[PDB]
């Protein structure tokens, strides 16, 4: 739910080729290949490797043998590839212990954790922005569509941990809500920010109604 | 009654003190009995010649000595019951003898001056603080000396560690980080380990050859060797690396601390520390810890050996140097003695420091007593310790046995020298070494765990703190009844073997019988066999050996058992169980229930308040019993007479019983017949269905003793009267208020009844001008006064049984200041067995009463006799403890046959004797039904049919002979009450000792509509008399956010707990039959606000299009 | 930086 | 500032901080009136400096203390906010509801799921006031507060 | 009257601290213990904070309701009962600034 | 559990919204005067210490026994807001 | 989870008739039937009812 | 020095007192009960006296205090409220209100508008209440007007449950 460095990571295919092994002394090497190019793959003494001298590999497709990083999955595969990632593997878990709740649920939170975007190419805000990816459907929609000029405003898919996620989201008062209040408030002055009541945290505290 | 008995390992040695551990500690401690002649000088007196001789010399005109004589103790303020009943702390007087030196003419010894007023301690262990009984629980932690451990995160190798307790005492490390440097850290930042030996004297040449030729780090060693060149002047250099900036020019002022006195010293000269340094590593130690003040040049035997052993821990095999901290030898135990010990000396300083002052401050000779004492300081540091130190607190005096285990406990929480709570998951576990010396189980369930242990039965802490446990001499093949308490580490090096292995005597019975090395099973032989434990009860502890077959319950579900019984309420009907493991006798003995005959004699009278015995030597004494007196805890304490008038008693027996002993057999519940079926889900998940029975006989009823108090206070306004005026409505109420005040003895108190009435005055400092009108209307003057009086609190009252009122002119008390006068009301009540309550047996099956059955109805036996209790057979698989089922089956037997037993705990009952006293069962239980005159029912034969198609009984064979089989089982053919018809299928039945359990201040059925409000905070606040409200934790708001509930989250925010002008408008509202307002601003986000705009941040809410709203309304627009 | 030490230095 | 016992009197610790601004800031205006010598009038406008850091945030430049009793941080008012000795934990470890209560609970075999059995001597509290009202309509009490005075006690209850 | 549906944290305007405000706290007198009230200017001081009492003033001159929102021409105190003195606010004023810690560290 | 549950979440097109009608229907039921009620003569409530929940027990197991039945109308701008409660307390009387 | 050994549960007590009516119609335990984990039903005859059946 | 101003002189006399309690934590063993206090000041000291100085020397505690055993429990919870209406005192004052102002109109507005106004309105004058009209008519109306409001408040008894 915190995407991060895993114990033992397995080292993915950031190309989708034909694979090639080596036998000297030390460290292991798996060359991944296609007609275009090859990139080569420390995998160090320890590594015990799932592919063989021979056949084909998909982008972020385990080629070292366990866990895998979120964010190399991400960058390799896509996002589609994480959330799908984040899901069955935290299932996992659940499954291997009796538990049988339903994927809805699993996916509800890991959406959020990718419900944030970077801008290198804008419009409005200077770009390492970092901002909820619809809140740019909305700019980039009106840009094009109603008021001309397109300026696309390019983004790039984000992953953040359930942690992260949350500790920096568009309400201040939820914000204020962990223990950085004395940062979160700050910024959110600044700025002149209307916290438009959206989530229930928010609007409990007003005492409002939920 | 007669008492059969199993198992025979034979019980070499009677159990210890069970207190001695308390007991003592503080005998060693305060070594008060004795004179000064008398050789025992650790502790007071210790700590006291530790401290004594102030040795103060010039900076102005010194010369200062002040010597220490003798300390002699003795004469009481008050006494014991009068502590209690009075609020004084029970404390004897001591004042030493004192005479400071001149360096002119004379040495005025001022004798005696009473500085400290330190508490007692009771026979049985205990002590009386304040007017609770309390308990210095005793703790763990690294015995002063010196160990070596892995280093931190570089797997390479290993450093050091010289550890010196008390605090202001160093703490080295010894550590080589070879591509240039060393490391010997004291206080923080290294420098050469060379630095320092050369300093002592050890010299390049003397130390690289002869320390460490076969250890190649010397050259770490030798390696600065400009500073190495020069000797004394190492001594002020490295004066020099400390740090303000210090003269170049001590003598051997600094080197002094790390040298002899105060930082160092483990306590005592010889087996302390020494121990611990010569058993683990280098050989001596002259001068308690490295300390010389002879010649001006130092003498450490410790600080080359510590190295020593690194580069010695650092290479091959010296011995294998790694230490299991974990290790009892290692981590200390710290009796009661050491921890008042501590707290005694830190405050001696605290004198000290002060009196230093005053040596300049007196002008010139008659300084002796006042000029130099000042009690102020050892009073605070003392007090403190038994009243707010985080080490002691209420004595669990629930009953005997939870009092007897409180007062041996073990605890690491402490000091902060010792053990804190990021720590544990190492310490936590049950360490090998714990054997004999601290049960697995005995700790807490939850958050502490590991932390808080309670010893082992046999277990003694020797001369210094290691817990040794008992083992027996096997010298070859034979044993001995000889016995060693060993230290845990000297257990290390031997072989040694469990109880249970065939004995003929001093013959080992089998060539391949079990030992267990240090920390590992193992296979020896008869000749190997070094050493032998005495017995099971080693293993664990007093309040664990008191279940039945242990050997048969899953160590997780004993440990509810172990705890189960330290919760055990005394009931007016006592009863030892109808099955006892053997020390309930020894329990109520060593803990203080019953009182015993001290020679033998005859009785003389026999009160239901004292018997006053005549013991045959001519004398006679009156032995008074505390009738109904208030345990910390609430439970009864009563001593009733066993002993009739006129009988020659043998010494040590019971002339009265405890509060829950039976006739001298601790008894913490009742023996009650127990069928072991589900009923109409009544006993569903854990859950007990109770037969009205056993309330017609005083069976589970428990005498509890409630205090209320109240305070006439002294008000600005008008001293709070406390007269029989309660001014506004009747007298009815007044009635048991009789005595003008104070409610009448022996009076009935329901909830709400006055049981003390008290007249503060009306508003803060003004009338009242719409109070006004009204009173003079029907009748101006008035009392106008407030009715504060002290009501019954929901939940409940019973009879009043004594008053205390403490008016003025007071005796020898102290009442505190605006106290104008106290009033205590003491009201007891007889809580019998209800649907709610709590009852549970020793192995862990805690249920709570459900259904109170009418006898008409419950399962009933062949012959009319009804069951008590019905258990659900559904909590004894998933639980895993088949002991239970064990004991009601010995437990039908015993029932029949009109006896009680005794099982050991893994040496006891055996299914096959068991069935074997079943068979004997059935002729009582059948016999007599034979010769009564009648045969077997058409129920009987028909649960004998579906029976045998189960497959509890040999088919073809009459039923006579079937009921036997199917009796032998541990079950029996039962008729549903309610019926007639039998249940299908035998079931088992017998006799199981139940215990309840006591009511904390929790079960006071809470239930608030409105009341008070915080004065900040605006939320529910109770406390006397209106409950308090519940809190709405995130947990369950999440609970509410999940479901739609959302007016429910609404009030619960705003008009049940913050909304000022909202609950006030809701109660209203409420009153007169509509729907609630609509919630008003939360005081929380107003006080939340102002709190963001006291610093300079502005939280303004805005509206539809931003523009202002207003949430405080209306008082901050201005003027 | 800790107060009492600048002001010593400065009228000191 | 309230009256706690006898004499002792207690005050909420931002009360602390208040005066030291508020000193700081008169004696400041009162040494730049009498004359000011440069050092003296920084080393003030230095503390008084600090003191507003105190009543905003203490503990970020270093913390304040009441006089010897008590090393204890005086509660600046983010503390009063964000919650750091755990305020933060409690609010959402909950408020008190008004209505409310607790008991043990015990298996009701019969009960249907629908139901569930609760206390009368509980649910007398609880439903107080719209049992109070209630006993208006009927004969038992003439008036809410007479309605009260007849529950003040146990014994009293037709 | 009308629903909250925005909420919005910005900086703090010196007249804005003005305007919140009532008074001036220009002394450090909490309480003067004679008399358990307000001592001189001070923290706790009716006019700046609010009443003491439920509807009733400082001296007197008016105690009744009927006058719900006017002030004392002698002394001045407004009033609905001690709750007012609760929300209201007060400002010092500072001699030569000094600045927010929480935007400058 | 309680009457027709079921076929009342079937008659909204939002749980919840259901929820809001029956409690908004038990206010007034209670406001403009008990007896504003669509269904009463012969088998409508009844609570038994004598048959006396015809006047003023539970107010929306009322609501919920009406909108049960097919007489009421709920909808998300029925009639205008401040005219309906003029209206209607014209037409029922008990105050 | 609940047991009964000791487990206490506390109670809340929904005044408006709003609060009354959603507490009544969409939180009642009998309306509550399956979890929001799983479609599978949290409410069954658990320890002592399977036995019997 | 103190969050609560003392003159001078009740901190020299603290001192002085404090100093005497040295003197006495002299010799007896006895930290003095105030009759020591009181002689060895002086002329004028009495127990009234050491014991209310003793009473304003001690120094405000903190509305924030470690409570109990020492967890989150902060010591203002513990404090309860006083000019708040806790709402039953909300509800008698709606009652006593309508009801007294049901009596008050069943009077003629002159005295009982004076006592009223007299008494519910300013500061609580038989004489200077009444308007034109001496005593003898105030008095007259006063007691008349304010049994027979009595007594029918007796007859249709609203009033008596005493609403405080
Ligand atoms: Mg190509
Ligand atoms: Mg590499
Ligand atoms: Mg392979
Ligand atoms: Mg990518
Ligand atoms: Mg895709
Ligand atoms: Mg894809
Ligand atoms: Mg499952
Ligand atoms: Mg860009
Ligand atoms: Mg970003
Ligand atoms: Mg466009
Ligand atoms: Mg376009
Ligand atoms: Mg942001
Ligand atoms: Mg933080
Ligand atoms: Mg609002
Ligand atoms: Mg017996
Ligand atoms: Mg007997
Ligand atoms: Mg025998
Ligand atoms: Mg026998
Ligand atoms: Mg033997
Ligand atoms: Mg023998
Ligand atoms: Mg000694
Ligand atoms: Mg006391
Ligand atoms: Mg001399
Ligand atoms: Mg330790
Ligand atoms: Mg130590
Ligand atoms: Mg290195
Ligand atoms: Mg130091
Ligand atoms: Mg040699
Ligand atoms: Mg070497
Ligand atoms: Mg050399
Ligand atoms: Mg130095
Ligand atoms: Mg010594
Ligand atoms: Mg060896
Ligand atoms: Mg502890
Ligand atoms: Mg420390
Ligand atoms: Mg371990
Ligand atoms: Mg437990
Ligand atoms: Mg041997
Ligand atoms: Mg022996
Ligand atoms: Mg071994
Ligand atoms: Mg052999
Ligand atoms: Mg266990
Ligand atoms: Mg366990
Ligand atoms: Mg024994
Ligand atoms: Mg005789
Ligand atoms: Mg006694
Ligand atoms: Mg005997
Ligand atoms: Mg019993
Ligand atoms: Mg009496
Ligand atoms: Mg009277
Ligand atoms: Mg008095
Ligand atoms: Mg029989
Ligand atoms: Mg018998
Ligand atoms: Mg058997
Ligand atoms: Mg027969
Ligand atoms: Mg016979
Ligand atoms: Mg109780
Ligand atoms: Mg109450
Ligand atoms: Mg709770
Ligand atoms: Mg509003
Ligand atoms: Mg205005
Ligand atoms: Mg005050
Ligand atoms: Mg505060
Ligand atoms: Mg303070
Ligand atoms: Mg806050
Ligand atoms: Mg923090
Ligand atoms: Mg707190
Ligand atoms: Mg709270
Ligand atoms: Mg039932
Ligand atoms: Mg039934
Ligand atoms: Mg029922
Ligand atoms: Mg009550
Ligand atoms: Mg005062
Ligand atoms: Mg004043
Ligand atoms: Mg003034
Ligand atoms: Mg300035
Ligand atoms: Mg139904
Ligand atoms: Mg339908
Ligand atoms: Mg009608
Ligand atoms: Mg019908
Ligand atoms: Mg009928
Ligand atoms: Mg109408
Ligand atoms: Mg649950
Ligand atoms: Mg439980
Ligand atoms: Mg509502
Ligand atoms: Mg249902
Ligand atoms: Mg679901
Ligand atoms: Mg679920
Ligand atoms: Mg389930
Ligand atoms: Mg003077
Ligand atoms: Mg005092
Ligand atoms: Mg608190
Ligand atoms: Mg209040
Ligand atoms: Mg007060
Ligand atoms: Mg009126
Ligand atoms: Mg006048
Ligand atoms: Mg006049
Ligand atoms: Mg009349
Ligand atoms: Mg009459
Ligand atoms: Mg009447
Ligand atoms: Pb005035």
């Amino acid at each position: 739910f915190e995407a991060r460095r895993p114990k033992a990571k397995a080292v993915i295919s950031e190309i989708d080729g034909v694979v090639r092994i080596e036998e000297t002394e030390e460290k292991l090497s798996v060359f991944v290949e296609s007609e275009g190019f090859s990139k080569e793959y420390k995998l160090p003494k320890e590594a015990r490797l799932l592919v063989k001298d021979g056949d084909y590999v998909e982008a972020g497709q385990p080629l070292t043998r366990g866990a895998i990083d979120p964010h190399q999955l991400l960058e390799a595969k896509g996002p589609e590839a994480v959330e799908r990632y984040l899901v069955e593997e935290i299932q996992k878990v659940y499954r291997a212990q009796g538990v049988k709740l339903h994927d809805k649920h699993i996916e509800i939170v890991v959406r959020q954790m990718m419900k944030y975007v970077e801008v290198t190419d804008p419009g409005d805000s200077r770009l390492l922005e970092g901002q909820v990816l619809e809140k740019w459907d909305v700019e980039a929609l009106n840009e094009r569509l109603i008021a001309e000029g397109k300026t696309p405003v390019a983004w790039k898919p984000l992953l953040m941990g359930v942690t992260k996620s949350a500790l920096s989201t568009k309400s201040w008062l939820s914000a204020a809500s962990f223990q950085n209040t004395t940062h979160v408030l700050t910024e959110a002055a600044i700025a002149g920010k209307k916290d438009e009541l959206i989530g229930l945290k928010e609007n409990v505290i007003l005492g409002r109604l939920i | 009654m007669e008492i059969k008995r199993f198992g025979r390992i034979r019980e070499v040695i009677p159990l210890p003190p069970l207190t001695e551990i308390q007991v003592e500690s503080y005998r060693r401690a305060l070594q008060a009995d004795v004179p000064p002649e008398k050789r025992e000088n650790v502790g007071i007196q210790a700590a006291f010649r530790e401290t004594f001789p102030i040795e103060e010399e010039d900076k102005g005109k010194g010369g200062l000595v002040l010597d220490f004589l003798e300390y002699r103790l003795g004469e009481p303020p008050f006494p014991q019951d009068e502590c209690r009943e009075k609020d004084l702390t029970y404390q004897a007087p001591l004042y030493a003898r004192l005479q400071l030196i001149h360096k002119d003419t004379g040495l005025i010894k001022e004798d005696e001056v009473f500085l400290g007023h330190i508490p007692l301690m009771t026979e049985d262990g205990s002590f009386i603080i304040n007017g609770a009984d309390r308990v210095i629980v005793s703790q763990i932690h690294r015995s002063p000396g010196v160990y070596f451990t892995p280093d931190p995160a570089r797997p390479g190798r290993y450093i050091a560690s010289i550890i010196p307790l008390p605090k202001r005492g160093p703490w080295i490390d010894l550590e080589v980080e070879p591509n240039g440097v060393v490391s010997m850290k004291v206080n923080k930042r290294k420098f050469p380990l060379v630095l320092l030996l050369r300093v002592l004297g050890y010299d390049q040449e003397t130390l690289a050859r002869e320390l460490g030729a076969y250890g190649e780090l010397v050259q770490g060693l030798m390696d600065e060797s400009v500073f190495a060149m020069r000797p004394e002047e190492a001594l002020i250099r490295l004066f020099t690396l400390l740090r303000p900036g210090d003269p170049p020019k001590r003598d051997k002022a600094v080197a002094y601390v790390y040298g002899l006195i105060a930082d160092p010293r483990r306590y005592d000269l010889g087996e302390a520390g020494r121990y611990k340094a010569e058993e683990k590593l280098g050989i001596r130690l002259s001068g308690r810890t490295l300390a010389r003040f002879e010649d001006g040049e130092f003498k450490d035997e410790v600080f080359l050996p510590t190295l020593r052993y690194l580069f010695a821990l650092t290479a091959g095999v010296p011995g294998h140097e790694v230490d299991d901290i974990d290790h009892l030898g290692n981590r200390r135990i710290r009796t009661v003695g050491e921890l008042m010990t501590d707290q005694f000396r830190v405050g001696l300083a605290r004198l000290a420091r002060g009196v230093r002052e005053r040596m300049l401050m007196g002008s010139e000779d008659s300084l002796t007593p006042a000029k130099l004492v000042n009690s102020r300081p050892l009073e605070a540091a003392i007090r403190e310790f038994f009243s707010r130190s985080q080490l002691s607190q209420f004595k669990d005096e629930t009953n005997p046995l939870s009092s007897l285990r409180h007062k041996r406990r073990i605890s690491a929480l402490g000091p902060g020298g010792l053990t804190r709570e990021r720590a544990g998951f190492d310490v936590r576990d049950v360490h090998r070494t714990h054997y004999g010396r601290i049960c697995p189980v005995e700790t807490p369930e939850g958050a502490n765990i590991g932390l808080i242990t309670s010893l082992a039965a046999y277990a003694r802490v020797d001369e210094l703190g290691f817990i040794r446990t008992p083992y027996r001499r096997v010298v070859g093949g034979v044993v001995t009844d000889e016995v060693v308490y060993m230290t845990a580490t000297e257990e290390d090096r031997y072989t040694i073997a469990q109880a249970n292995t065939p004995l003929e005597g001093n013959r080992i019975a089998a060539e391949r019988v079990v030992a267990r090395r240090k920390g590992e099973p193992v296979i020896v032989s008869p000749e190997e066999v070094e050493f032998m434990d005495v017995s099971p009860k080693q293993v664990f502890s007093v309040n664990t050996n008191l279940i039945p077959f242990l050997e048969h319950d899953d160590a997780n579900r004993a440990l509810m058992g172990s705890n189960m019984q330290t919760q055990a309420v005394p009931l007016i009907r006592a009863q030892a169980p109808v099955v006892m493991t053997g020390l309930e006798e020894r329990v109520v003995r060593d803990s203080l229930a019953a009182l015993y005959a001290e020679e033998d004699g005859e009785v003389a009278k026999v009160d239901g308040n004292r018997i006053v015995v005549r013991y045959e030597d001519g004398r006679l004494v009156e032995y008074p019993l505390r009738r109904f007196y208030r345990s910390n805890q609430g439970t009864a304490l009563d001593q009733r007479p066993r002993v009739v008038v006129g009988q020659r008693v043998r010494k040590g027996d019971l002339l009265a019983d405890g509060p829950a002993s039976e006739n001298g057999f601790l008894a913490l519940g009742q023996n009650v017949l127990v069928a072991i079926m589900p009923f109409d889900g009544y006993n569903f998940e854990d859950a007990i269905v109770i037969s009205e029975e056993l309330l017609k006989r005083d069976f589970y009823t428990s005498i509890h003793i409630e205090r209320y108090e109240i305070e006439a206070r002294d008000t600005k306004l008008g001293p709070e009267r406390i007269t029989r005026d309660i001014p506004h409505l009747s007298e009815a109420a007044l009635r048991d208020l009789d005595e003008e005040g104070v409610v009448r003895i022996g009076a009935e108190v329901k909830p709400g009844d006055i049981l003390v009435g008290r007249t503060s005055f009306k508003g803060e400092s003004e009338p009242t001008p719409e109070e006004r009108l009204l009173r003079s209307i029907f009748g101006e003057k008035a009392r106008d006064v407030k009715d504060t009086s002290l009501r019954v609190p929901p939940g409940e009252g019973g009879i009043v049984v004594r008053t205390v009122r403490l008016r003025r002119g007071d005796p020898g008390v102290e009442l505190k200041p605006g106290v104008r006068e106290v009033v205590r009301v003491y009201v007891a009540q007889k809580r019998k067995l209800q649907v709610g309550d709590k009852l549970a047996n020793r192995h862990g099956n805690k249920g709570v009463v459900a259904k109170i059955l009418p006898v008409e109805d419950m399962p009933h036996l062949p012959d009319g006799t009804p069951v008590d209790v019905i258990l659900n057979p559904l909590g004894v698989p998933s639980r895993m403890n088949l002991g239970q089922i064990l004991e009601t089956h010995l437990g039908l037997a015993g029932y029949f046959l009109g006896q009680r037993y005794i099982s050991p705990i893994f040496d006891g009952a055996k299914e096959p004797e068991i069935k074997e006293l079943l068979a004997q069962a059935f002729e009582v239980y059948f016999g007599k039904r034979k010769g009564e005159g009648f045969g077997v029912d058409k129920r009987e034969v028909e649960v004998l049919r579906r029976a045998e198609k189960l497959g509890l009984v040999t088919p073809g064979k009459t039923p006579e002979e079937q009921l036997k089989e199917l009796f032998l089982q541990g079950k029996v053919v039962l008729y549903d009450g309610r019926t007639g018809e039998p249940i299908e299928g035998p079931i088992v039945v017998g006799q199981m000792f139940i215990m309840k359990l006591y009511h904390m201040v929790e079960d006071k059925m809470h239930a608030r509509s409105t009341g008070p409000y915080s004065l900040i905070t605006q939320q529910p606040l109770g406390g006397k008399a209106q409950f308090g409200g519940q809190r709405f934790g995130e947990m369950e708001v999440w609970a509410l956010e999940a479901y739609g509930a959302a007016h429910t989250l609404q009030e619960m925010l705003t008009l049940k707990s913050d909304d000022i002008e909202g609950r006030n408008a809701a109660y209203e509202a409420i009153i007169k039959g509509e729907d609630v307002p609509e919630p008003s601003v939360p005081e929380s986000f107003r006080v939340l606000v102002k709190e963001l705009q006291a610093l300079a941040l502005d939280v303004q809410t805005l509206d539809e299009k931003d523009n202002p709203v207003d949430i405080f309304e209306g008082l901050a627009s201005k003027r | 930086k800790i107060s009492t030490s600048d002001p010593v230095r400065q009228y000191l | 500032m309230v009256q706690v016992d006898g004499g002792r009197f207690a005050t909420s610790d931002l009360n602390d901080l208040y005066r030291r601004l508020i000193n700081r800031n008169n004696r400041l205006k009162k040494l730049l009136a009498q004359g000011a010598p440069e050092i003296i009038i920084r080393n003030e406008k230095r503390m008084l400096q600090e003191a507003v850091d105190a009543l905003l945030d203490n503990g970020r430049r270093g913390a304040p203390v009441t006089n010897p009793g008590s090393d204890r941080p005086l509660r600046s008012l983010t503390d009063i906010l964000s919650g750091k000795q755990g305020r933060f934990r409690q609010n959402l470890l909950g408020k008190r509801v008004d209505y409310s209560g607790r008991s043990v609970i015990v298996v009701g075999p019969q009960l249907k799921l629908h139901q569930c059995g609760l206390p009368k001597r509980m649910a007398l509290e609880l439903f107080k006031p719209f049992l109070l009202k209630k006993m208006e309509e009927k004969g038992i009490a003439p008036n809410v507060k007479a309605a009260r005075r007849m529950l003040e006690r146990q014994r009293d209850i037709k | 009257k009308k629903e909250v549906r925005k909420v919005r944290i910005a900086l703090a305007s010196p007249e804005k601290i003005r305007s919140w405000s009532y008074g001036e706290v220009e002394k450090p007198e909490t309480i003067n213990y004679r008399t358990l009230k307000p001592e001189r200017d001070g923290l706790f001081d009716e006019r700046i904070f609010g009443p003491i009492k439920d509807y009733e003033c400082a001296c007197g001159k008016y105690k009744r309701q009927r006058f719900e929102g006017k002030v004392c021409e002698r002394c001045g105190v407004e009033v609905t009962k001690s709750i007012v003195r609760r929300y209201r606010m007060g400002h010092i004023e500072l001699a030569t600034p000094a600045a927010h810690i929480w935007f400058v560290k | 559990a309680e009457p027709g549950i079921d076929k009342l979440f079937g008659m909204v097109d939002s749980k919840y919204r259901l929820t809001v009608v029956v409690a908004k229907r038990a206010q007034q039921l209670l406001r403009h005067g008990f007896k504003n009620t669509v269904l009463e003569p012969e088998e409508r409530p009844k609570m038994q210490t004598l048959e006396g929940l015809f006047d003023d027990p539970n107010a929306e197991t009322w609501a919920m026994k009406e909108l049960l039945t097919g007489r009421l109308v709920f909808g998300e701008n029925l009639v205008p807001e401040d005219r309906l409660q003029k209206e209607m307390e014209r037409i029922y009387p008990g105050e | 989870n609940a047991d009964f050994d000791g487990d206490q549960m506390a109670v809340h007590v929904p005044l408006s008739s709003f609060a009354q009516a959603e507490a009544r119609i969409q939180m009642l335990s009998a309306h509550n039937l399956l979890s929001p984990a799983s479609g599978e039903p949290l409410a069954k005859p658990s320890r002592d009812i399977i036995l019997g059946l | 020095a103190r969050t609560i101003r003392i003159p001078v002189h009740m901190v020299e006399t603290i001192n002085k007192l404090s100093r005497t309690a040295r003197q006495l934590q002299q010799e007896l063993g006895r930290e003095p009960t105030y009759e020591e206090i009181a002689e060895a000041m002086g002329p004028g000291w009495d127990a009234k006296r050491v014991e209310e100085t003793l009473k304003i020397a001690q120094e405000p505690v903190s509305l924030e205090t470690p409570i109990g055993d020492e967890k989150d429990s902060f010591y203002g919870d513990f404090i309860p409220d006083e000019h708040l209406p806790s709402p039953v005192d909300a509800a008698t004052q709606s009652l006593l209100s309508e009801e007294l102002e049901k009596a008050l109109s069943k009077l003629s507005e002159r005295e009982a508008m004076v006592l009223k106004l007299r008494k519910g309105l300013i500061d609580g004058e038989e004489v200077g209440a009444f308007f034109g009209v001496t005593r003898e008519r105030i008095r007259q109306i006063e007691n008349k007007a304010l049994r027979k409001l009595k007594y029918h408040e007796s007859r249709t008894r609203k009033l008596r449950d005493f609403l405080d």
